[PDB]
C-alpha cells in the first residue's frame, strides 16, 4: 500500500514548510536526461529533505512509481511521482 | 577574505572532486547545493539558498570532467565553471603549450575573472596540477604565465605532483616535468611537492590498506589542503592566512619548493588504542615515514619550518614539543635561521569522510617546510632527463609540434642553476 | 583463558584423564560468535564476491555510499575549545565573520 | 580629571586590551551591559580617567581598537564586557599585514594611520587635561609592532607634552612563534627609544614559567597571561583612580625612574601570585608580599637581575598597609644585598601606598625595576638579527617594498650602542 | 622536558586525590576522638 | 612510578598471558578495556574510558600471538604492542640472534622507545623469556644486549626459564642455555631462575594437582611475579621498589642468580583444613620442596635473602620468625654476610582467578634469594654440554646459520670461571 505511505508524506512535509517546496527542486535537478531517478538517489533526496519514511514504504513509493520495463526497485520515474505528489499537496 | 582554486589536469580535476567533497561535509552542505559566514571563502550564496563554488576545473579530454558531470555532485558545481576542450594534448608539453592552449586558455582566463570580479577580498589563486601529464604541464604553464601578467601581485599557492622517482606511469615525464619547471620556477609564488610513493608508502604502513586506489591518496591529500585553509575559514588562538607562507617560509624569492607531511594518519581501531597527544604528533611528522615526497630530510637541512595545528591543541604543549625538537640532534636546522618554526593553532577538528579510513581524531599536524632534500629531487630528475636526451629520444614528438632544441638545452641548464642555487644556500 | 565454557571450574578439567569421573564432563566444542568471527567476516567476502555489479566506475562507487551516510545522521562538528584549567574560559583569539 | 587614553595594536594588543578593560570594569563596578552597579562613591569620583558619560550612566571606555584583520575585532566584540565598546572607536583595516614590519609601517600605515589619527585626536580633543596615552601592543606581529611603531611616533610629534605607556611583548628564542621575529622585534625597538617615554617589557617565556612556578596551573592558556598583564596595568595606574596616603602619578614614576632619557626599558613582577591549593597555608604581610616580589623567578620579562644591577627600582602597594613596615622592608631588601644596586645613587626604591585593594584581595602589590640586565634580552635578540643580516635571510620582501639595507645597519647601531650603554652602567 | 610536563599532572592528580582520601578518613578519626574523650569527665571546682 | 614487561618466546607471552589476567583481576579491568591511580604502573589511560597495558608479547612464529589476538583479550592489547615475525627459530641460537634477529629488533626496539616515551617515572624493566627455546634465547639476548646499550643503568630483572635436570623436552637445549647465559651474565643486572620441574612437584605435592599442565605453572608464576610488584602498585607498611632487589641481594658484579619461592601453596579444601599464620609460612618458604628451582639449599649456603609479605601482616610475628631461623642451625649462612635478610610488606592480600588452583589467603610470602647450590646447577648442565660438545653433535646447524667455533670454546670456559667464582666465594 504505497498511497498511504505517499499520504503520510505529504502530511510530514506539511511542517517544516520551507521543506515541501524544497523536495520538488530536488526531483528537477537530480533528475536524468530521461524523468528516471535510481533508488539510491531517491532514498538520498528524502533523507537530506530530511523525511524519514520507512525502508519498506520506500520501496513501495517506488514499485507504485517505477519506469516501465525496469527491475521492480531499481528506479522511479521522477515525473509521475512528482505530478502525483503535487495532486496530494493540493489536496493537504 | 575569499579564495578561488583552479584545477589543471585529469589528477587536478579528482583532487578538486576530493576537495570539494570535504568542503560540503565541513559545513554542512548537501550535495544539491544547500545548507538544510565561515563557509564564505569558498562557496558564494547564489540567488537564493543554493552554494555555488569558487572554482574552475579544465582539462582537454572531456572524458573525467563529463564524469563530473554524471557524478554524485551535478548540481553541486556551477555548469560553466566546468570547462572541457574536445581533444587531449596525450602526455606532451609542446602539443598542450602552442597547439590547444591558445584556443582554451583566452575562455578560461575570461572565466576566472568574471569569479573574481564576484570576489571582493581575494586572498589569491591556488592551482592543482600534475606536471606529469599534458594539459597539465603545458597549458598549466601557459595559463600561470598570463595569471601572473594578469594579476602579478595576488598570490598563486601551488599544489604540484611530481613523477616519482621508480613508480611511473608514464615515458616521458621527464621531458614534461623539466619544460613544465622552467615556468613553474618563476611564476608561481609557493610551491608544495606531492609525490605517490611516499603517499602509497604511508597508507600501506599506517593505514594499511593493502590495495589502495587514487581515491585514498585523493582523500588525504585533500586533507592537507583543507588543514591550511582551516585557518582561514575556522577560528584559532594563533592563525596564519595565504599571506603568512610567503614571508615566513622562502627566504630567498626563487627558492619555493616545499615538502608537505600529515600526522595522525591512524585508522579506526588504532584510534582507540594511541592515546593522542600533541608532543608525539609533532615528533610523527617529521620521520621520513610519514612525509608526502618521497625524500630523506636527514640528507637535508630545514630552511624553515610550518607547524598547522587543529583541533584540542593549547599554546603551551605545542611550544614544549616544538622546543625539544629545537633541542634534538637527529634532525638539524640551518645556521642562518635561528627561530625555523612557525605555528599555527586552530580549533575546528579536522571531520572525517565516512567511507574514508581515517578515524575520528581530537588533533592533527600538518607541516610544511623548506629544506635542501629538494634539490636532491630535482637532481635525481634531472640525471634521468639527460639520461633520455643523450640519444635524443621522443625529441621528434615535440619538434614536430612545432618547438625546437634551443628550450631543451635552457631547460637543461636551467635546471642546473637551480641545483647550483640549492647547494649554496645550505651551505 | 577465554573462559569459553560457560562454568570455569578448573584448569586441569578440560583434560582428558582415564577416568570417567572426569571424562563426562570434558568440553569437545565451544560455539558462538566469539569463533565465528572469521567466519561471518569471510563469508560477507565470499557474498560481495558473489554478487558484484559491472558497471560501477570506482570514482562514483566510493562517493554515493559517502553521501547516503552523511545524508542518514547529519551532524556538523561544531568548534570544540579546551577548556583551560581555570575559571577563565579560552575566548579564543579569531572569529571567522 | 587627569585622562588615561588607551590605545591596543594588533591581536596580543586586542586581547590584552580585552581582559585589561574586563579588570577595570570589574574594580569601578560597571556592568558587562555599561550600567554603574557599584556600591562605594568611591567608584564614582575616578571613572573619567577612563571612561565617558553618555548618558543614564553609561560609561564607555576611553579606547582605541586598531588592527587590520577582522579575527580579533570579533572576538572582541563577541566576549563578555564586549558591548562596552563604542563600534567608532573599532579602527579597522581589511587586508592584513600578517608578520610583515614593513607592510606595518610604509604600505597599509599610509591608508590606515589616517583614520587611526583621526579617531584618537578626537578621543583626546573631547577630554580636558590629559595625562597621557597608553599603548600596549606586540613585537612580533606586524600591524601590532609595525603599525603601533608609526602611531607612536605620529603622535610623539603631535602631542609632545603628554605622557606615554607602553608594554610590549618581546618574542623569545624559548617560546618562539614567528621566524621574521627579529627583523620585527629590532626595528620596533630602533624606534621605541627615541619616541616612546617609558616601555614595560613582558615576555611570554616569563608568563609561562611563572603560570608553572608559582600558580602551578596544568593549562596556561592565554587568558590566564592575559589576566596577569592585566594585573599589571590595573596596578600601575591604581593611585590616579583611588586616593591614597601617599600618591603616584605615571609622571612622577617616570621621573623617579628614568635617570637618562635613553634607558626607559622596565622590568616588571607582581605579588600576591598563590595557587587555589596553597591560598588556604599563606599569611598576608608586607614581608610575604616583598620577599616575593623581589625574588628573580617572579619577573615579567627573560632578565634575571641577579646576572645585573638594579639602576632604579619602585613598589606599587595597594591596600591599608602601614608605611613604617613598608619603609623599613624596602629599607631592608636595599641594605641586605648590597652588591645588586647601582653605587652612585642611594636611595634607590621609590614606594607608594594606594588604600584600595584589588577585588578579591586584601594587600597587593606591584614592581618595576629600572635594571640593566634587559640588555640581555637586546643581546638575546640583536645576535638573532645578525644571524640573519650578515646573510640576507627574507631580506627581499624588505627591499621590495621601500625599505633598504641601511634601515638594517642602523637599527643594529642603535641597538649596539645601546646595549653598549646600558653595559656602561652596570 | 616532556618529563618535566608529566611530572606536573601525576603530581597534581596524586594532590586532589590526598584530599579526598583524608577528607574520608577524618570522620572515623573524629569519632574515635570522641568516644576516648567521654571516658574523662572535666571536674567541678 | 611505571615499569614496563616485555615477553619472548613461546614460554615468555603464556606467561604474560597469566601475568597480565591476573593485573587485569586485580584493579578490576575487564578484558575489553575499561572500568565498570594505583593501575598507573600497568595500564595507561587512553582518552575516555580505556586502559592499554605497558607490555610487548613478541614472537617469530605468529601461532599463538594471533591466538592472543583471536582470544578474549582483543580490545585489551594495543594491536601493534603484539609483535610477530613470520616464522620460527627452531631450537638454534644462531638462527634466532643473527638471521632473524636482525629483522625483527629493531622494530621491537623502536616500539619499546614510544612505550618508554609514553612512560613517566620508568622504575626498568622486566623481561619472561625461556632459554631453552630459539626465539627466547636468541633474539632474548640479542634484545638485552641492545637494551643495555640503550639504557644501562635503569634495571633489568630477568625471570628466566631453565630447563630441568632430568626432565626436558628438547635436545640441544644445553647448547642453546649456555650460549644463552653467557650474555645473560653481563646483561641482566637481576637475574632469577624458574625451573619446571621443580613447579611440577609443587603442583604435585601441595596442590596435589595429579596431572598439571603448562596454565598451572604459568598461572602461578604471574602470582609470584604480582607479588613482587606488589610493593609498587599498592601501599604497604614497609615497601620496596624494585631498585632494591639490585642492591639488596647482589653481593657481585656477577653473582646475580636467586632462587625463588612462594607460600603458601593450598588448594581450596586444604584452606578450610589448615591455619594459615606467618611462623608457618614463613617455615614453609625455606625448605626445597617449597621451591622453584629443582635444587638443594641444604648442600650451599645462602648469602642473602629477601621476603615479600602481603595481606595481614604485623612487623611484631615476622620478626620473631626470621629471629628462630637465624637461630635454627639446619641452614647455615656466608660468613661475610650476618645481616643477610630483606623485610617487604604490602597491605593487600593475593586475590584469586576464578578456576584457579590457589584459594583466598589471608596472608602470602614471596622470597627470593642467593645461594651456591646454584653453582652446583651450571655444573650440572655444563658436564652434560661437554658430553654432547666432545663428539661435535648438532654443530653443523650452528655453524650453518653463521657462527663458529670459538662462541662454543669461549661460553663453555666461562661458565668454567663462573664454576670457579661459585666455589671461591662459597669458601
Ligand atoms: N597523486 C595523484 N596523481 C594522479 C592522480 N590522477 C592522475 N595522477 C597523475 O597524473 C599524471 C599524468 O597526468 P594525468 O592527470 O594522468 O593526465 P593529464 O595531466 O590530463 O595529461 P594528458 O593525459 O596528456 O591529458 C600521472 O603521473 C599520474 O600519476 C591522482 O588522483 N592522484
Ligand atoms: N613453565 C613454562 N614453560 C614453558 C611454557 N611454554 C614453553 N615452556 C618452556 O619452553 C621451553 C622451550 O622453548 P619454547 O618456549 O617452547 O620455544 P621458544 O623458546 O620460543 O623457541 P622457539 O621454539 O624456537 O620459538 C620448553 O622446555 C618449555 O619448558 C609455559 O607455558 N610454561
Ligand atoms: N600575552 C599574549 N601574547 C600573545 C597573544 N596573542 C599572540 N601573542 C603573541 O604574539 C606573537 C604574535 O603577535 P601577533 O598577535 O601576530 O601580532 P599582530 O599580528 O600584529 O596582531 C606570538 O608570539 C604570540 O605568542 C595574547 O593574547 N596574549
Ligand atoms: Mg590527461
Ligand atoms: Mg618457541
Amino acid at each position: 500500500e504505497a498511497y498511504s505511505f505517499l499520504d503520510g508524506l505529504v502530511l510530514e512535509l506539511a511542517s517544516r514548510p520551507g521543506s515541501l517546496s524544497l523536495l520538488e527542486r530536488k526531483l528537477v535537478t537530480l533528475e536524468n536526461n530521461q524523468s528516471l531517478m535510481s533508488a539510491e538517489d531517491f532514498k538520498l533526496v528524502l533523507r537530506q529533505v530530511g523525511s524519514q519514511l520507512p525502508e519498506d514504504g520506500i520501496a513501495a513509493l517506488l514499485t507504485r512509481y517505477a519506469p516501465a520495463g525496469s527491475r521492480p526497485g531499481t528506479r522511479l520515474d521522477a515525473a509521475a511521482f512528482r505530478n502525483d505528489l503535487r495532486a496530494a499537496s493540493t489536496a493537504a | 577574505r575569499e579564495v578561488i582554486s583552479i584545477h589543471i589536469g585529469q589528477a587536478g580535476i579528482q583532487v578538486g572532486n576530493a576537495c570539494w567533497e570535504l568542503y560540503c561535509l565541513e559545513h554542512g552542505i548537501q550535495p544539491d547545493g544547500q545548507m538544510p559566514d565561515a563557509f564564505n571563502t569558498f562557496f558564494s550564496e547564489t540567488g537564493a539558498g543554493k552554494h555555488v563554488p569558487r572554482c574552475i576545473f579544465l582539462d582537454l579530454e572531456p572524458t573525467v570532467v563529463d564524469e563530473v558531470r554524471t557524478g554524485t555532485y551535478r548540481q553541486l558545481f556551477h555548469p560553466e565553471q566546468l570547462i572541457s576542450g574536445k581533444e587531449d594534448a596525450a602526455n606532451n608539453f609542446a602539443r598542450g603549450h602552442y597547439t590547444i592552449g591558445k584556443e582554451i586558455v583566452d575562455l578560461a582566463l575570461d572565466r576566472i575573472r568574471k569569479l573574481a570580479d564576484n570576489c571582493t577580498g581575494l586572498q589569491g589563486f591556488l592551482v592543482f596540477n600534475a606536471v606529469g601529464g599534458g594539459t597539465g604541464s603545458g597549458l598549466g604553464s601557459l595559463l600561470l604565465e598570463r595569471l601572473s601578467v594578469d594579476y602579478g601581485k595576488k598570490s598563486k599557492l601551488g599544489f604540484t605532483v611530481y613523477p616519482s622517482p621508480q613508480v611511473s606511469t608514464a615515458v616521458v615525464e621527464p621531458y614534461n616535468s623539466v619544460l613544465s619547471t622552467h615556468s613553474l620556477l618563476e611564476h608561481t609564488d609557493v610551491a608544495v611537492m606531492l609525490d605517490n610513493e611516499a603517499i602509497y608508502d604511508i597508507c600501506r604502513r599506517s593505514l594499511d590498506i593493502e590495495r589502495p586506489t587514487y581515491t585514498n591518496l585523493n582523500r588525504l591529500i585533500a586533507q592537507v589542503i583543507s588543514s591550511l585553509t582551516a585557518s582561514l575559514r575556522f577560528d584559532g588562538a594563533l592563525n596564519v592566512d595565504i599571506t603568512e607562507f610567503q614571508t615566513n617560509l622562502v627566504p630567498y624569492p626563487r627558492i619555493h619548493f616545499m615538502l608537505s607531511s600529515y600526522a595522525p594518519i591512524i585508522s579506526a581501531e588504532k584510534a582507540y588504542h594511541e592515546q593522542l597527544s600533541v608532543a608525539e604528533i609533532t615528533n610523527a611528522a617529521f620521520e621520513p615515514a610519514s612525509m608526502m615526497v618521497k625524500c630523506d630530510p636527514r640528507h637535508g637541512k630545514y630552511m624553515a619550518c610550518c607547524l598547522m595545528y587543529r583541533g584540542d591543541v593549547v599554546p603551551k604543549d605545542v611550544n614544549a614539543s616544538v622546543a625539544t625538537i629545537k633541542t634534538k640532534r637527529t634532525i638539524q636546522f640551518v645556521d642562518w635561521c635561528p627561530t625555523g618554526f612557525k605555528c599555527g593553532i586552530n580549533y575546528q577538528p579536522p571531520t572525517v569522510v565516512p567511507g574514508g579510513d581515517l578515524a575520528k581524531v581530537q588533533r592533527a599536524v600538518c607541516m610544511i617546510s623548506n629544506s635542501t632534500a629538494i634539490g636532491e629531487i630535482f637532481s635525481r630528475l634531472d640525471h634521468k632527463f639527460d639520461l633520455m636526451y643523450a640519444k635524443r629520444a621522443f625529441v621528434h614528438w615535440y619538434v614536430g609540434e612545432g618547438m625546437e632544441e634551443g628550450e631543451f638545452s635552457e631547460a637543461r641548464e636551467d635546471l642546473a642553476a637551480l641545483e647550483k642555487d640549492f647547494e649554496e644556500v645550505g651551505a | 583463558y577465554g573462559r569459553a565454557d560457560g562454568t570455569d571450574r578448573r584448569v586441569q578439567s578440560y583434560l582428558w584423564h582415564g577416568r570417567k569421573q572426569v571424562d563426562y564432563f570434558v568440553p569437545h566444542s565451544t560455539g558462538g560468535p566469539s569463533t565465528l568471527s572469521l567466519t561471518a567476516r569471510k563469508q560477507q567476502e565470499w557474498g560481495t564476491q558473489g554478487a558484484t555489479d559491472a558497471y560501477l566506475t570506482t570514482k562514483m562507487a566510493a562517493t554515493q555510499p559517502a553521501a547516503l551516510a552523511t545524508a542518514e545522521n547529519p551532524t556538523r562538528t561544531q568548534t570544540l575549545r579546551p577548556l583551560g584549567d581555570s575559571g577563565l574560559m579560552p575566548q579564543p583569539g579569531q572569529k571567522p565573520k | 580629571m587627569r585622562e588615561i587614553v588607551h590605545i591596543q595594536g594588533g591581536q596580543c594588543g586586542n586581547q590584552i586590551g580585552a581582559k585589561f578593560w574586563e579588570v577595570v570594569s570589574d574594580e569601578h563596578g560597571i556592568d558587562p551591559t555599561g550600567t554603574y552597579h557599584g556600591d562605594s562613591d568611591l567608584q564614582l569620583e575616578r571613572i573619567n580617567v577612563y571612561f565617558n558619560e553618555a548618558t543614564g550612566g553609561r560609561y564607555v571606555p576611553r579606547a582605541i581598537l586598531m588592527d587590520l584583520e577582522p579575527g580579533t575585532m570579533d572576538s572582541v566584540r563577541s566576549g563578555p564586557y564586549g558591548q562596552i565598546f563604542r563600534p567608532d572607536n573599532f579602527v579597522f583595516g581589511q587586508t592584513g599585514a600578517g608578520n610583515n614590519w614593513a607592510k606595518g609601517h610604509y604600505t597599509e600605515g599610509a591608508e590606515l594611520i589616517d583614520s587611526v589619527l583621526d579617531v584618537v585626536r578626537k578621543e583626546a580633543e573631547s577630554c580636558d587635561c590629559l595625562q597621557g596615552f597608553q599603548v600596549c601592543h606586540s613585537l612580533g606581529g606586524g600591524t601590532g609592532s609595525g603599525m603601533g611603531t608609526l602611531l607612536i611616533s605620529k603622535i610623539r610629534e603631535e602631542y609632545p607634552d603628554r605622557m606615554m605607556l607602553t608594554f610590549s611583548v618581546v618574542p623569545s628564542p624559548k617560546v618562539s612563534d614567528t621566524v621574521v621575529e627579529p627583523y620585527n622585534a629590532t626595528l620596533s625597538v630602533h624606534q621605541l627609544v627615541e619616541n616612546a617615554d617609558e616601555c614595560m617589557v613582558l615576555d611570554n617565556e616569563a608568563l609561562y614559567d611563572i603560570c608553572f612556578r608559582t600558580l602551578k596551573l596544568t593549562t596556561p592558556t592565554f587568558g590566564d597571561l592575559n589576566h596577569l598583564i592585566s594585573a599589571v596595568m590595573s596596578g600601575i595606574t591604581c593611585c590616579l583612580r583611588f586616593p591614597g596616603q601617599l600618591n603616584a602619578d605615571l609622571r612622577k614614576l617616570a621621573v623617579n625612574l628614568i635617570p637618562f632619557p635613553r634607558l626607559h626599558f622596565f622590568m616588571v613582577g607582581f605579588t600576591p601570585l598563590t595557587s587555589r591549593g596553597s591560598q588556604q597555608y599563606r599569611a598576608l604581610t608586607v614581608p610575604e608580599l616583598t620577599q616575593q616580589m623581589w625574588d628573580a623567578k617572579n619577573m615579567m620579562c627573560a632578565a634575571d637581575p641577579r646576572h645585573g644591577r638594579y639602576l632604579t627600582a619602585s613598589a606599587l602597594f595597594r591596600g591599608r598597609m602601614s608605611t613604617k613596615e613598608v619603609d623599613e622592608q624596602m629599607l631592608n631588601v636595599q641594605n641586605k644585598n648590597s652588591s645588586y644596586f647601582v653605587e652612585w645613587i642611594p636611595n634607590n626604591v621609590k614606594s607608594s601606598v594606594c588604600d584600595i585593594p584589588p577585588k578579591g584581595l586584601k594587600m597587593s602589590a606591584t614592581f618595576i625595576g629600572n635594571s640593566t640586565a634587559i640588555q640581555e634580552m637586546f643581546k638575546r635578540v640583536s645576535e638573532q638579527f645578525t644571524a640573519m643580516f650578515r646573510r640576507k635571510a627574507f631580506l627581499h620582501w624588505y627591499t621590495g617594498e621601500g625599505m633598504d639595507e641601511m634601515e638594517f645597519t642602523e637599527a643594529e647601531s642603535n641597538m649596539n650602542d645601546l646595549v653598549s650603554e646600558y653595559q656602561q652602567y652596570q | 622536558i616532556h618529563m618535566t610536563d608529566g611530572i606536573r599532572r601525576e603530581t597534581m592528580k596524586k594532590e586532589t586525590l590526598a584530599r579526598e582520601r583524608s577528607l574520608a578518613a577524618q570522620s572515623p578519626y573524629m569519632a574515635q576522638v570522641a568516644t576516648y574523650r567521654a571516658r574523662n569527665p572535666p571536674l567541678d571546682h
